[PDB]
């Protein structure tokens, strides 16, 4: 009539843990903090999902600075250990600096092309690459001129500089 | 091949080498003085659990990612008993160190836990709460997505 792991090995609480998945492994996380600390034990799926859960949220964010031209908070994120090369399914295949590229963004486009390394060619979900999206903005009337050159300027970044 | 084992309890029990062999614990003691008579104590098993044991080693004696739903029909069966002897069984698993029963006692209160509240869980077990309403709620809403 009382606590039945209270007298078993910490290591083999984790162990009955392992067999749980973050939906239960979350229900028991908060039955006491003693459950709590090791429900979300580093090698368990609790602890692994929610990193790619906080990862997810703050790569949204990301792609909404990134459109706005909001380069300090781009940073901001980008300080918190995100990689904006990496993308996939989950997000469309795109990537902030397409973010950028499509929200007139043309300095966070720059930030982002010249600090991070990206394949230019590499088209989304939607079937777009920083050049095809780059280079459909400037065959575009209702671009101004000063736009169209700073992007003239990342077109020929993109397609001329060195990699690696 | 016959041995016996002396609970915690003073019984003795007579098991055959092979089974008894599955206890690692066993396995390393027999190293440690004459293989092949004369008992050899268990301190930490009393006679109620260790007799199950045996039972569990003997049907094992042949044999052979994480997957709770398949425990063999016979152990679900031979793991019908009380929350007490649960336990017991899973202390017993670890000093004799015998993996399989280990396995299936801990795969066994996984699925007690599975598809539970909180509270449930906390009823099943006797888990006291001691989160404040704020503080659990923290963990409510830092859970949010699943």
């Amino acid at each position: 009539k009382k606590n039945f792991f209270s007298d078993l090995p910490e290591e083999t609480i984790v162990n009955t843990l392992s067999f749980l998945k973050a939906n239960t492994l979350a229900r028991i996380a908060q039955t006491c903090q003693f459950f709590n600390r090791l429900a979300n034990d580093k090698h368990l799926e609790l602890h692994q999902l929610r990193q790619q859960h906080i990862k997810r949220e703050l790569w949204g964010n990301l792609m909404v600075a990134a459109r706005s031209n909001n380069l300090e908070e781009v940073k901001k994120i980008l300080k918190k250990g995100i990689d904006p090369t990496q993308t996939n399914s989950y997000h469309l295949n795109r990537t902030p600096l397409l973010a950028a590229i499509e929200g007139k963004a043309y300095q966070t486009a720059n930030y982002l092309w010249r600090k991070y390394t990206f394949d230019p060619n590499f088209k989304d979900n939607y079937g777009d690459s920083p050049i095809s999206l780059l280079k459909k903005q400037l065959a575009n009337p209702a671009f101004k001129d000063k736009e169209k050159k700073q992007i003239r300027a990342l077109i020929r970044g993109m397609q001329e500089e060195k990699i690696a | 091949p016959s041995i016996k084992l002396q609970s915690s309890d003073g019984e003795i029990f007579e098991v055959d080498v092979e089974i008894a062999k599955q206890s690692v614990t066993i396995k390393t003691m027999l190293e440690d003085l004459g293989m092949d008579d004369d008992p050899v104590p268990l301190p930490n098993v009393n006679a109620a659990i260790l007799k199950k044991v045996i039972q569990w080693c003997t049907h094992h004696k042949d044999d052979p990612e994480k997957r709770t739903d398949d425990i063999p029909v016979w152990d679900q069966e031979f793991l019908k008993v009380d929350q007490g002897t649960l336990f017991e069984l899973i202390l017993a698993a670890n000093y004799l160190d015998i993996k399989g029963l280990l396995d299936v006692t801990c795969k066994t209160v996984a699925n007690m836990i599975k598809g539970k509240t909180p509270e449930e869980i906390r009823k099943t077990f006797n888990i006291k709460n001691d989160f404040t309403e704020e503080e659990e709620a923290q963990v409510r809403k830092e859970n949010q997505w699943c």
